[PDB]
Parts: C-alpha cells; structure tokens; sequence
C-alpha cells in the first residue's frame, strides 16, 4: 500500500484504558487563576509561541516564572495544559503553577515553579562523568514517568531542561510540543528543534511513538560527552538527516525505510550518498576523553539508531551499565 | 536595481504621523504563523493583506460597498495591528530603537527630563478607544504627542506594553532619573505644603 | 496708528504676554531700579509709551535700532513685575480661562491649561516654560514659536504667587494615574532595570 | 508769636543718655539670616509697601510670619529694624524673628513670631469687661516698655494689635510709624490713622511726645466698651477734630491752643462751633452697659483730653482702679 505500521513496546496502552477526558483536551476547560495574583519583573527568554519572564506571586513574594502564550490555536494551547496537569506532581516533571489571562487582551499566561537553571555555557563547560550520568538518569526518570502516563515530549533538548546544579535538582519544560501516544496514530513530523529531530521526522514517517524522545535524548548525550553542541549540526531540514548519516552509516538507513517501505522524498537521493558507520572513537579529542567511557559509548549507540523500535526505552535505558554507579547510590529505587 | 518604489510599507511609513511607524520587513509577514488570529478582526482580511504585500488587484469587479476603497482602510487598519505585534519582536525593537537614537518619535515635554527622547505607545489596544501617546524612559509617565500631525494614529497600533517590553530586553537602555527637580520659588524661597491651597473648592 | 503695547503683544510667541496698561507704567514708582539694567533706559521707555523720536541725530551705534531692542527687552522686565500685581493677574488669568498659554502635555492632567513662567530671572540664562497647577511641575513650550521668550520676563514666582492670591483656582490632583501594563499586568519594581549602566 | 514748646513729661531724656548707635539707625548695619531658612505658606494680606504671608522655619516647622518690605529708602526700612530690635524681648512687644533678603532681587524680608489673630472686627464684639481691662493692660505693658526705651508708636489701633484670644497672648505691630522721642523735637503730624489721630496732629503742633500713643489708645477703649468702631468717626482730617469736639467740648480745646499759642488753621474757625462737653453717660446703649463701669469711664476720661501733657502715661494708666482686679491675678504670677 505504502508506509508500514509500527507500535509501542512499553506503556503501549496507557491512554487506551484511561478516560476520554484524560486525552481529549480539545474538549478541555480551564480554571483560570488571577492575573493580579502576580506581577512581572525581569525577562528570561523568548520562544516562538511565547515569551518568558520571571515574576512573583505578590500573595507571598515567591519568585515565579511566566510564559506568555502568543496567539495560536486553542489546540496547541490546551495540549500543553492538559498534559502539564496530568504530569505535575511527577518526578522532575516541572510543576504547573497556574493559568491566567490578560483581562482585556484575553491573552494566555502560564506559570510554573522557579528554577535557578544554570545556563549551559557553564553546564557543558564544567560537568564531569558522574554529573552527566547522574543527570541523564534524572531525565529518563521524567520520560519514563510521562511515558508511563502515555505522553511523549517531542521537544527534548538542552534548552528544555532546567538544571539547579547547586541543588542537583532538575526539571523538564516546554510541554507545548508533547502529545499523547495512541496506537496507529499519525502525528505531525514538524516537531522538535532541527538539530534534535528523529529520522521518522526527517522521512515523513507520521506514525512514531515515545521512542522519538529517546533519539532527541541520544543527541544530547553525544554533544555532551563528546562536547559538540549540537552533535548533528545540519543547515536545512534535509542536511540534518545527512549529517546523521555521515555517522551511523547509510546502509542501516536505507534498510530502515525498507523495513517500513516509506515514501522517501527523492530529494535526499542525491544528498545522502554512501557512508560507512563511523566508530564513535572518532569523536574523542584530547579534551573530552574523560567523559568518554565504554559503557557511555555503548549506551549511546543503543539510542542513536534509525529504527525507532530499536532504541532503548525509558525503563531500559535506566538499567544500562553506564548508570550503575549512579542507581546503586539509589539505596531504595522506589522505596 | 534603479527603481525603489519599495513596497506599500515604505510608502505608508512615509506619511504624516506615520513617522513613529517602522517598516515591517515581510520576512515576518509572509510567515503567516504571526498573522494568526487577525483574520477575525479586520474586514476583508485577504483582499487587504494582499494590497499590503503588493500582489495584484481584483479589477473589473463591482463596487457597491465601494470596496475599491473600503479595502484601502483595512490595509492601513490591518498593517497597524501587525506593526504592533512586530515592534515587540526582538528584531522589530532594533528598528524602533533605530528611530529612538534619533528620536523620530520626539522628546520629553518636562523640562527636567532635559530633552529626553521618547517612544510611542498606546493607552488601549483597542481601535478608537485612544490614540498614540509617548512613554518617557526617564520620567516614566506618558505625554500627549507634540505636533497636531501625529494626532490621528491609534495607540493600539503601538502596544500598551511595547515600551515596557523594550527595556525588559534592553535594561541597559533605561535612562537615569532626573539630575535635578523643579524648585518653586517666589521672591526668594520655596513654598511649604499648600495643602490648604486646595481646600478652596468648597467656596469656588 | 495704534499703541505699541497692543502691537508687541500681537506678534509670534508674544501670545503669553498681556498688554500692560500704562496706569502702572506712568507711575514711575514702579519702573524703579530698572534704569540700572536696560541700556538707553529713557530713549527706550519713550518708544514704549509712544512719545516722540530724536530723528536727525547720528547712528554710529545704530542707536536708531539698538533702542528697538531695549524697548522690547525692557517691556519684558515690566511685564514680569506687572503680572505680579493683583491686577496684572486678572489680565493673565483672563488668558488662562482660554489658555492663550497652552495645556499640560501629561496625559493624566487631562488638557490642563498652564501659565507661563521662567526658570531664571536672568536674560538668556533660560527661556519661558509652563507651570501646570495640576501636576505642579514644568514643561518646555509646545510649538517652536514661543521658543525665544525669556523666562525672566514672566517671573520665577509669578505662578506660585497667583495662587497665593487665588487659592480657589488651584486645580484638583489627577483623577487617575498612568498604569503600565504588558500582556495583562503591572510591572513590579524594575529597580534592577537601572542597574545596567555599568555594562552599557 | 511762635508756638509754645513742651516736653515729654516722662522718660523725657531716655535717648539722650543713650549711645549714638541706639538712635542713629541711619548708620546701622544688618546681620541677615538665611532665606532658605524658611519657606512660604498662606498669604496673610497685601499692602502697598509690604506684603505679609504666613510661612514656616523649615528648620523646625514652626509657623512664622513674613512681611516683605517693598522698595523704599534704606531709611524707613532701618528705622523699623533698629527700633524693633531694641524693643524685642519686650512685654507684648512683638518679637523680631529675623531678617533675610531675596538672593537675587536683594529684596528685604522681615520675620516675626506667629499669632492667631481673631481679627478685631469679629472678636471685640464678644469680649467681656475683664477681657478688655485685661487686654488694655497688656497693651500698656508694651507702650510702657517702648516708651522706656524712648520710642513712640504713632500708629496704635485695633488694626495693629494681634490678639490670640485662645492663648490670651497679645502683641503690637507696625513699627514703621514709630519714632524716637528727643526733647524739643518736631515730628511730622501726618501720622496715625485718621480716626485715631491726636489733637496735636489735628492742629499741626509738631512737638508732641509719647503722650500721643495714649490718645490713640483712649480712642480704642471708647470704641470698645461703648461699642462704636471707631468712636471718633470723621470724614476728612478736619471733621475728625470736629467730632472729637462734639464730645470733650469746645472750651477745653480753645484753652489748649491758647496754653500753647498755636497757629490754628482758620479753616476750623467755622467748622467747630460751640459745644458742651458731653457726659459719657451719653454713650451707654442697653447693648454696652455691661462693659461700662465707673472706673472704666473715669480711666478713659483721663486720656481723652486735648492737652497731651494731661494724659495719663504708661505706668500711670497702669495703676488706675479700672485695672486693679486684673493687676491682682497678674501678681498671682509664679505664685500659685
Ligand atoms: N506677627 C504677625 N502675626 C499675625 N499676623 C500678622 C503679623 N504681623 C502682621 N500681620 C498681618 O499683617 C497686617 C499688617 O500689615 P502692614 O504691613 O502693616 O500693613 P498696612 O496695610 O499698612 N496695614 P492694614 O491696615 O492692617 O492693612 C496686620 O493687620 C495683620 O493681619
Ligand atoms: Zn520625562
Ligand atoms: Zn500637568
């Protein structure tokens, strides 16, 4: 017929057995707070669908943060509230403070907890083996949990992970992109930042799963231990799947699309080529070899693989040998 | 190469009162991802926005609603709400601010602001509910435009928070408070609390 | 064919100026101390009261025109002293009820009519300004015309004086104030904002 | 034939035996204060040669008053400072706060203590016997003192006496008219308000003394207890000495000028006439008899007499029977 179906190995039917409400945010209603409850202060960062400042809940003077959702559809706005709410109270799953709106502009405004996120220029500039392993683990914790609740992020990236290095606390953000995983469901492949997109997205394969978060993750680790922000640095959208291929190889790629008979926009045809699958030992400059470990590599290689079904999952990544040292010190995993 | 009739923008950003307006390069207007939600405001959204990007007319058609001109309005009308949204943009600011370094906007009326250059603003984001004003980064208060020309520009087209926003982005650019203040003097010295002065509206 | 005063008080920028009826000018008891200021005190003051020239005389110092200056220059120091007078006030205040003077730029003063004034009583050290009985602060004149009138000619204390005499005429404080809002709400102490002149 | 020279029966030589400095203000130097020291408030009245406001000494926030002497001669300005200084610290003699000047205009500005005046026109109508006696006594205190220092006021009148009825505090003002009494010195008779002028002034007798202050006072009291503001109400300057005559009588008057052979401007000749000396019992309407006492009358009649030498003086007035009741409590000073 054309492209071949696929599905999710774990948490494969969470949403299924859950209520219509849990997943149908389209028909979700918001319980707004009060604008006056908190006022602005200093600007933190810009987005494309929103602007983020640092405010303060005047009702107590507690440093709060405020994202202001720029006009979009009632959709992308709701599928960020509902999601956010089902996850809040989750581990490392950024707590959703509250929702308000410009009394006049009727403009939307999100509120979360505060986080002294150390910028990365510092982070990937003074982290050591453990740190990474450690943090990489805390992240999975989140992914596993949101996956548990049957939700995928679709926008994982350094940009979206608040790190309180002083407080070894870490939280994930921007749930605007995350959606729900439903069996055999096609989603939009125009998600995630360029440098962090998955192959399924680079080849218009619209029926992916949580596995997507994993790729984007693998990317992060690469750039990290190897120290190349980002590791897959392409110009356009097509030069991304190109850089990617100049590393995992070309073969496993074609074999992928084959395994799924997918309409590969003929454009690539002359852009990819023929490439060997470089042995990671190629990205070990003198300046990073102290982050580079065999389990490290190994672990990585088990995410960075064209087929989305072949990437390790939450729980799985979490049980790899890279993490051992880390989880050991988890005297009571679950308690 | 030789002809620079520029768009409709370089045109409209060259009329009386439209001195405050900055030309909104289309990179941002073409990206329909921004024009969002507008269509449910301006009338004849399309027909208008084309006139704005300089496309092509709809020329032999009728004109009962005198649309041939009714659109002209929507054109300008609409370009406003865009210019507003724009100037917010991290880039639109650099343009605005370009005009500030040379105050195409005007200076502060107060004498103790010492000719402090201001930036436009709107008291309301609603058309007709007010016109443009002039926030002063120094005094931190607003003033009605100087010359009678800039007197028919809707404040809504400049954004209630544009100025405030501009300094969230460029706090460096926020002037210092007045060196000195106005000292009232009669025959030789200050005028202690005239609190009483006021008290005479019961017998006036 | 018509008075000098009504002529000079009819030129550009001289809209703020009120015609100083001579009842007060003739009464030399007022012109006191001026002579030791303006040059050619006499010759000038004649020109102002509309007397008679001194016409075939020389003109090396171009006196025939250097006096024109003194005439206007002088009429200033008088007009200032005058508007003080309990009566000169009525004249000024007459122009206020119809603000031949101009209104307050602030938007929350709601087109509040103002009265001229001078930052300094010294010629050239400052020009006229505009006290606002509401905001109680001063603003530089609007139009570029009223831009060469010396503040000295209106008296630093004139405005304040005027209300000492007419307390009832002192406006009410602004009904409301300007409330800064972005996307929906007020902007708490930007104290920090400023802090960036160290790295700018 | 050349008018009869008299002399200030009392304090006749105070200034004499006093230093050249004490009386020669012409050569007096001022120790100015700081303009900035205080700033304005209300405007307590206009004027022609001085404007008064109510200010406040920023250096403590104390309600002060400010007279702004309008351009005059260095004279009349100095003969109000020097006078004022020598008197200050005097009983009921308005304390001279300080002297400043417009830093640029070089304009002068006087400063005095503050006083909650309940303007006579609205207060007097509500005073009772004592009040008057009381106040009339405090006044004398002043006059006596200034006379002590050899100075006459020449402008005593309700208008010039600040009364803080609530605080029973009282001070005298307008020392612009006051001058020095020197033996045999001719002064100007164009002083004092019409209604309060003395006969020596209404008959161009230019050699009068402190006794002048007394007449003007007598007038006050009359108007007061009798309740006729003023009691000697004339039109011009000649119709004053006329009304006056329609009361003390004509006789004692002529006898006066005679006693001093004075050039009586023949104008009066047909304006005065022949008048009996009304018995004060003529000014006691039902509405004032409660202020009208015999000592009151008696005391008065002892000031209102054409001859300036016959008027009671400071200390003297002060020992009359009208005052007894008051004089007592005052002694109950510190003793209580
Ligand atoms: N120390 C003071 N405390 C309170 N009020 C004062 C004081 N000194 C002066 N005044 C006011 O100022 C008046 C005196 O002003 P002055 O310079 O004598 O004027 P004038 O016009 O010649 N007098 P007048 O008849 O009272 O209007 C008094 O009659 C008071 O109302
Ligand atoms: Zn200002
Ligand atoms: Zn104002």
């Amino acid at each position: 017929s054309g492209p071949v179906p696929s599905r999710a190995r774990v948490y494969t039917d969470v949403n299924t057995h859950r209520p219509r409400e849990y997943w149908d945010y389209e028909s979700h209603v918001v319980e707004w707070g009060n604008q006056d409850d908190y006022q602005l202060v200093r600007k933190l960062g810009r987005g494309k669908y929103s602007e983020v400042f640092e405010a303060i809940n005047i009702t107590n003077n507690e440093k709060v943060v405020v994202k202001i959702l720029k006009p979009v559809k009632k959709k992308k706005i709701k599928r960020e509230i509902k999601i956010l709410e089902n996850l809040r109270g989750g581990p490392n799953i950024i707590t959703l403070a509250d929702i308000v709106k410009d009394p006049v502009s009727r403009t939307p405004a999100l509120v979360f907890e505060h986080v002294n996120n150390t910028d990365f220029k510092q982070l990937y500039q003074t982290l050591t083996d453990y740190d990474i392993r450690f943090y990489m683990y805390e992240i999975l914790k989140a992914l596993d949990y949101c996956h548990s609740m049957g939700i995928m992020h679709r926008d994982v990236k350094p940009h979206n992970v608040m790190i309180d290095h002083e407080h070894r606390k870490l939280r994930l953000i921007d749930w605007g992109l995350a959606e729900f995983y439903h069996p055999g469901q096609e989603y939009n492949v125009r998600v995630a930042s360029r440098y962090f997109k998955g192959p399924e997205l680079l080849v218009d394969y619209q029926m992916y799963d949580y596995s997507l978060d994993m790729w984007s993750l693998g990317c992060m680790l690469a750039s990290m231990i190897f120290r190349k922000e980002p590791f897959f640095h392409g110009h356009d959208n097509y030069d991304q799947l190109v850089r990617i291929a100049k590393v995992l190889g070309t073969e496993d790629l074609y074999d992928y699309i084959d395994k799924y008979n997918i309409e590969l926009d003929p454009r690539f045809n002359d852009i990819l080529g023929r490439h060997s699958r470089k042995r990671w030992e190629r990205f070990v400059h003198s300046e990073n070899q102290h982050l580079v470990s065999p389990e490290a590599l190994d672990f990585l290689d088990k995410l960075l693989r064209y087929d989305h079904q072949s990437r390790l999952t939450a729980r799985e990544a979490m049980e790899h040998p890279y993490f051992y040292t880390v989880v050991k010190d988890q005297a009571r995993m679950g308690s | 190469s030789s002809s620079e009739e520029v768009s409709w923008i370089s045109w409209f950003c060259g009329l009386r009162g439209n001195e405050f307006f900055c030309e909104v390069d289309e990179d941002y207007i073409q990206d329909k991802f921004n024009l969002t939600g507008l269509n449910e405001q301006v009338p004849h959204y399309r027909q208008a926005l084309d006139m704005i990007l300089d496309l092509e007319p709809d020329e032999e058609l009728e004109d009962n609603p005198n649309q041939s001109d009714l659109i002209e309005q929507a054109a300008e009308m609409l370009y406003g709400l865009i210019h507003a949204r724009y100037i917010l943009t991290n880039r639109g600011i650099a343009q605005m601010l370009e005009k500030y370094q040379q105050g195409d906007f005007g200076y502060c009326p107060r004498v103790y602001c010492e000719n402090q250059p201001m930036l436009p603003i709107g008291l309301s984001d609603i058309p007709g509910e007010a016109m443009v004003k002039l926030y002063c980064p120094k005094c931190m208060d607003v003033y009605t435009p100087k010359s009678s020309r800039h007197h028919h520009t809707d404040g809504a087209y400049f954004g209630t928070g544009f100025p405030h926003m501009l300094f969230m982005v460029h706090p460096e650019y926020r002037p210092k408070r007045p060196a000195n203040q106005f000292v009232p003097r009669l025959y030789g010295f200050k005028i202690h609390p005239m609190a009483y002065q006021l008290q005479l509206q019961a017998a006036s």
